[PDB]
């Protein structure tokens, strides 16, 4: 369906379909496709004014997918994103990511748990986000 | 055995957004603008 919409010039529907399929696949599929699709949709969105103010969420999803693989590549991804998207640095998502990665490198379970709880106090977490956070936490060792 | 005393009071910097309207900011940011 996404291919049909893209070939028919329907940009919005194809974008939504690609985002949905990538998000669903990331849970049970290799995360390379999720990273690629999230980066592509972010590249499409940032130029347009529609999703420019919310592309931070897509970049956060891609960065979280990167973190579930390893940490060094996550650092490279975040620095690349902020270099390409300077407005991403001041975002509270970037601060939360920085605290999370610092805690993970410090191997301090309490710090990570209190950081995630503090983030959850404001806003509200989602099933997918909680699952990904728990999955990355389990392999702290 | 007597000493009359005077008192001096101070006001409080009442804040509308220090609780129950930070939640309303979230209801304005995370909900209304979403």
């Amino acid at each position: 369906s996404a291919d049909y919409y893209k070939g028919e010039e329907s940009n919005s529907s194809a974008n939504k379909c690609l985002l949905k399929v990538a998000g669903y696949a990331a849970q049970l599929e290799q995360y390379q496709k999720a990273i690629d699709i999230y980066e592509q949709v972010g590249t499409s969105a940032m130029d347009s004014p529609l999703l420019k103010y919310s592309a931070k969420d897509y970049f956060f999803k891609a960065a979280l997918c990167h973190f579930c693989i390893d940490m060094l590549n996550a650092k490279l991804a975040v620095q690349k994103y902020e270099e390409l998207f300077p407005a991403f640095s001041d975002s509270r998502e970037c601060k939360l990511m920085k605290k999370l990665l610092e805690a993970h490198e410090e191997q301090n379970v309490d710090s990570y748990t209190e950081s995630v709880k503090e983030y959850d106090s404001i806003s509200r977490l989602d099933q997918w986000l909680t699952t990904m956070l728990l999955r990355i936490k389990k392999t702290i060792q | 055995i007597i000493m009359d005393s005077s008192i001096s009071k101070q006001a409080l910097s009442e804040i509308e957004t220090r609780h129950s309207e930070i939640i309303k900011l979230e209801n304005s940011i995370r909900e209304l603008h979403d």
